[PDB]
């Protein structure tokens, strides 16, 4: 009994001292974003990984807040097994090239990708920040007349720009129809079951001074509110 | 291509090449023992509380 | 076993139609959504179109609307395609590809190489 | 007579009531890490003493021909109900100004939140209520001059301490809810009219409102109308020579302050969607069984 | 060329597999066991529930001797629980937050863990200096691990999602041999009671009987529809039991090669996440994705049972060596503990 009583006593101190460090541990989780960043091969994903194994890590800290970015490197093309584990990261930020309409149509996969992504079971309450990249690039497409969104894209003759639209000056009505015709595409799919749980928020990029954490970090802000809105009925 | 479908169709000669009972001798054989070990499955057959160390207290 | 086979295609004059077919066994085939993927010589696999469980829910690429038509019959356990109006850039190896899951209305991995329930492919060329 | 059945049948009603909540959030407390919820709790504690101590007032309400009670007695009775009853309104204002710093600093409030924070201003708030109920017996100024043996409020403290719970209390209080909901609505109107923009953005090139005021104005309106008619009508009395409306403030608007404590489950509980669906399962289970 | 004529080949060997197995398929196990009296109904109810893991939880083992275990969450944590008294005997920290699978040592002196980082991790308890240590940091495959089992104290098998399983040497951390033929993501493992032969299961709606000292693959099972998230060894060795994304458990025997059960109902449209056995065998549970577990009669295909006390999915599932307790792991970051 003496033994029994001592190793009792020992087993709770030990249990005691373990329950101090993850009480700390979670104070410290609790605190710390995390996000997964999702691409292609060609698509950008490498000038938002500068400018700030089997996964790759980066920490970054904005306005004294701390927000962790995973990218993913040496997993095959297969994702339906391993995407599973991101269902409780904050946001994803899956980043597009605009330009590549002419695999001869990479926004199609990434379209369906998307699509993949949006409609998981797991991933139900899951935003996206959507980051259309290379801005440039389709500028110079479209300016000039080698190839066009239709033929690709059937329906983009049939498409008006909106009156709600902020072009940049000195931005031909041509780019900013093009533009606008890539982000509705993703809307669509978007905004079909959304159901409130979860929202896209796109933006435009081809490489910018550093908005695009601050970027990141309006869009995390909003999506949190937009939780605690939706959980007090608000919303 | 070329290189695997030399391999894929070996193993299908390794693996035709085997020896088969039949379901009937498995299925008695896998019976038996299940009901020759039903005297010591504490879930199967329930166990008094005082052996339980689970269910002492709260 | 899960299988899949596909069978028409061929040589065809520029302007011809096709109707390819995919039989299916060794599963419940109207529990499954069933997509067409193609890939062209020297160059990746490119999803084509695709065909909901019940039939209801139909897509296609921007390239190939108006063109193609995808059905699927359950008590036959068949998947066909109709190409109507073909083109130089249509030549290709077609597959007959499912959807890894039931009941699921995404579909992850499907244009991937290497992928466990997809057809061998049927070629079609059009040359003349 | 109709003063002792109906004070029972609400006495009864509230514990009842209460109870039951304060079980569904402890039996959550165990599954969930939520802050928010030690408050709920909280207030369903506060509702459940404002059911006994209005029980241990029944007793003189009831028909019973009594000798006088006491100086002493009827004083810490009051002062038990007005403890209870502040800790109930300190508990909603607390919880409206977490709900405001959840929603308004998102970050640096995960940050700086944990379970001292909220053990520290529970025990916080229930000194203040305990402090400013029990006040007026240690201060001159607020009790009656003599015969108070027979208990009833208004007879042993003065309408004076309504008056100070009025300037110095409520509508502060008041103001400060109205000011957080309505900066609450205009951010969920602002996230709104986005979302509906995208939304009918993303609808055009497919092919083929009124949310948040009903629940401000709720919450509002449960705040409000329950306790002002009494207040106001104190301020009234102190005002002027009408000393009969010391009969009407024990007796009809008074029920309807402790009504408060019948709305605030039904609004603060009832509406929290898993709080309902446990509330479900623990019926099912118990009815069936 | 070569191509489309060999594969003329393979189809016939197919054929005639598939006609030896059913010559070879007498009876069935249905019309063998219509005697034998059903379990009934069971009652398990919660015991323990092991609080303390932040995040959602992948894997579980027990050890040994019945009472310590280990579990593996994504906040970064391998906590090792004394399942009597509830108290908490150890908590390491990881490199990696994103950890699939964890696994005990026999002798209990090694734990292991995994995850999307593609390196397998020895962990060492029982040391004089310090408290915890990394001792290894296997690494070699070119995938997430998916599940690591130990076969002594130098050496371990690991399964990847390069569609490769692999046994090592703990010792100098080499990669002593490597199992090939899975055509995708190899996800469940089970080692045989002998610890001669393991069986794997993976993305292509296969499984693979492995010899482990030789490295070849002696048997090729089918007859699933989807991908196999979990499989489990019969308490004597010559049977094993699948779990897939189709929403059914199956049975399978090693000397029949072929299928003997299917355990499905009309009610479940949801995959299965992990399977186990009971001591003798008589019982096989199940975890399914609409946060339940089912307790089905192994020998008749009713189900005996229900385990609900979930409320997320439930992802880990284990038997002790005692056959005493049984414990779950779900999302919602709980341990339970029923009986
Ligand atoms: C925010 C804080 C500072 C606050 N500011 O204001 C309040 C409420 C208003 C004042 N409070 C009361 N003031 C006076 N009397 C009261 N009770 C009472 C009990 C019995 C009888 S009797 C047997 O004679 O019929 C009559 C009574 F009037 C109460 N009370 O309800 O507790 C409630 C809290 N909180």
């Amino acid at each position: 009994t003496e033994d029994q009583r001592n190793e009792e006593k020992a087993q709770r101190e030990a249990n005691k001292k373990i329950e101090k460090q993850l009480q700390k541990d979670k104070q410290v989780y609790r605190a710390t974003h995390r996000l997964l960043l999702l691409g292609a091969g060609e698509s950008g994903k490498n000038t938002i990984v500068k400018q700030m194994s089997g996964i790759f890590e980066t920490k970054f800290q904005v306005d004294k807040v701390n927000f962790h970015m995973f990218d993913v490197g040496a997993q095959r093309d297969e994702r339906r097994k391993w995407i599973q584990c991101f269902n409780d990261v904050t946001a994803i930020i899956f980043v597009v090239a605009s330009s590549s309409y002419n695999q001869t149509n990479r926004l199609q996969a990434a379209l369906k990708l998307f699509d993949s992504i949006w409609n998981n079971k797991w991933l139900r309450d899951t935003s996206v920040i959507l980051f259309l990249n290379k801005q440039d690039l389709l500028a110079e497409k479209v300016l000039a007349g080698k190839s066009k969104i239709e033929d690709y894209f059937p329906e983009f003759a049939r498409y008006t720009t909106p009156e709600d639209a902020t072009p940049e000056p000195g931005e031909d009505p041509r780019v900013t129809r093009a533009k606008y015709f890539i982000r509705d595409e993703f809307l669509r799919i978007s905004t079909a079951s959304g159901d409130g749980r979860h929202y896209c928020y796109p933006h435009f990029t081809c490489a910018v001074d550093t908005e695009n954490i601050r970027r990141v970090f309006n869009d995390c802000r909003d999506i949190i509110q937009r939780m605690h809105l939706r959980q007090y009925e608000l919303l | 291509s070329i290189a695997q479908a030399r391999k894929l169709v070996e193993q299908l000669k390794m693996e035709a090449n085997i020896d088969r009972i039949k379901v009937s001798k498995a299925a008695a054989d896998l019976m038996a023992y299940c009901e020759a070990h039903a005297k010591e499955d504490p879930l199967l057959t329930p166990v008094p509380a005082s052996e339980n160390p689970f269910r002492e207290k709260k | 076993q899960v299988q899949l086979q596909e069978s028409g295609g061929g040589l065809v004059q520029p302007g011809g139609s096709l109707r390819l077919s995919c039989a299916a066994s060794g599963f419940t085939f109207s529990n499954y959504k069933m997509n067409w993927v193609r890939q062209a010589p020297g160059k990746g696999l490119e999803w084509v179109s695709d065909i909901s469980q019940s039939g209801a829910s139909i897509s296609y690429t921007g390239s190939v609307k108006g063109r193609f038509t995808i059905s699927r019959d359950n008590a036959k356990n068949t998947l066909y395609l109709q190409m109507n109006s073909l083109k130089p850039e249509d030549t290709a190896v077609y597959y007959c590809a499912r959807c890894p899951a039931p009941f699921t209305r995404d579909c992850f991995d499907v244009t991937s190489t290497t992928y466990a329930y997809r057809g061998q492919g049927t070629q079609v060329t059009v040359s003349s | 007579f109709s003063f002792g059945v109906i004070l029972a049948v609400l006495a009864s009603l509230i514990i009842a009531t209460n109870t039951l909540v304060a079980v569904a959030v402890l039996l959550l407390i165990h599954k969930n890490d939520g802050v928010s919820l030690c408050f709920t709790l909280n207030l369903a504690v506060a509702d459940t003493l404002i059911g006994v101590a209005i029980s241990g007032l029944l007793t003189d309400q009831l028909s019973s021909p009594s000798r006088p009670t006491q100086k002493t007695l009827c004083s810490l009775r009051m002062a038990f109900v007005t403890s209870s009853a502040a800790a109930s309104v300190l508990t909603v204002m607390l919880i409206t100004f977490d709900r405001y710093l959840a929603i308004k600093q998102p970050f640096r409030y995960l940050k700086i939140m944990s379970g001292f924070v909220a053990g520290a201003c529970i025990a916080g708030l229930w000194l203040v209520s305990y402090l400013i109920g029990f006040l007026p017996l240690g201060i001159p100024m607020f009790q009656q001059t003599a015969y108070k043996g027979q208990c009833s409020f208004f007879a042993v403290f003065h309408p004076h301490f309504v008056l100070t719970l009025s300037c110095v209390g409520f509508f502060p209080a008041m103001l400060l809810f109205v000011f957080f909901y309505c900066d609450m609505l205009k951010i969920a109107s602002m996230h709104s009219q986005q979302i509906r923009k995208m939304e009918h953005a993303g609808a055009m090139a497919g092919g083929y409102d009124f949310k948040a005021l009903r629940t401000v104005s709720v919450l509002i309106g449960s705040f409000a109308l329950c306790w002002t008619p009494f207040l106001i009508t104190g301020i009234v009395q102190v005002a002027c020579q009408e000393c009969h409306l010391y009969l009407v403030l024990e007796r009809y608007l008074w029920l309807l302050g402790v009504g408060n404590s019948l709305l605030n489950p039904l609004i603060y509980a009832y509406w929290q969607k898993e709080v309902r669906l446990q509330l479900y399962h623990m019926a099912l289970g118990v009815k069936k069984v | 060329s070569e191509l489309d004529q060999l594969r003329q080949e393979a189809e016939q060997l197919k054929n005639q597999i598939r006609d030896a197995r059913k010559a070879c398929a007498d009876a069935t196990l249905s019309q063998i066991t219509n005697n034998i009296d059903p379990v009934g109904r069971i009652q398990m109810r919660t015991r323990r529930t092991l609080r303390g893991h932040l995040a959602k939880i992948y894997a579980m083992h027990w050890g040994t001797d019945s009472r310590l275990l280990v579990s593996a969450s994504q906040d970064g944590k391998l906590i090792i629980w004394d399942s009597y008294t509830t108290n908490k005997v150890h908590a390491i920290p990881l490199r990696s937050s994103w950890v699939m699978t964890c696994a005990y040592a026999p002798s209990g002196n090694y734990v292991a863990c995994g995850g999307l980082d593609n390196i397998c991790s020895i962990y060492n308890l029982k040391t004089r200096e310090g408290n915890v240590r990394v001792s290894r940091e296997l690494a070699g495959h070119t995938g997430y691990l998916s599940c690591c089992r130990f076969l002594d104290d130098n050496q371990i098998v690991t399964s990847s999602g390069d569609t490769t399983c692999a046994l090592w040497d703990i010792e100098t951390g080499q990669q002593t041999t490597t199992f090939t033929g899975h055509t995708g993501d190899v996800m469940s493992l089970s080692l045989a009671p002998d610890t001669r032969l393991f069986v794997s299961g993976a993305c292509d709606a296969s499984a693979k009987l492995w010899d482990v000292r030789e490295g070849m693959c002696r048997q090729t099972f089918t007859g699933h529809e989807s991908d196999i998230n979990a499989i489990c060894f019969f308490p004597n060795g010559n049977a094993f039991a699948t779990g897939s994304d189709d929403a059914t458990c199956r049975l399978f025997d090693l000397r029949a090669d072929q299928e003997l059960m299917t355990y499905s109902h009309d009610n479940i449209i949801c995959g299965i996440t992990s399977v186990s056995f009971s001591k003798s065998g008589r019982l096989l549970l199940a975890g399914y994705d609409d946060f339940n577990c089912n307790v089905w009669d192994a020998l008749k295909a009713d189900r005996a049972g229900v385990l609900a006390g979930h409320d997320n999915r439930v992802s880990c599932l284990g038997v002790t060596d005692d056959g005493m307790a049984v414990a779950t792991g779900s999302w919602d970051s709980f341990l339970k503990i029923w009986n």
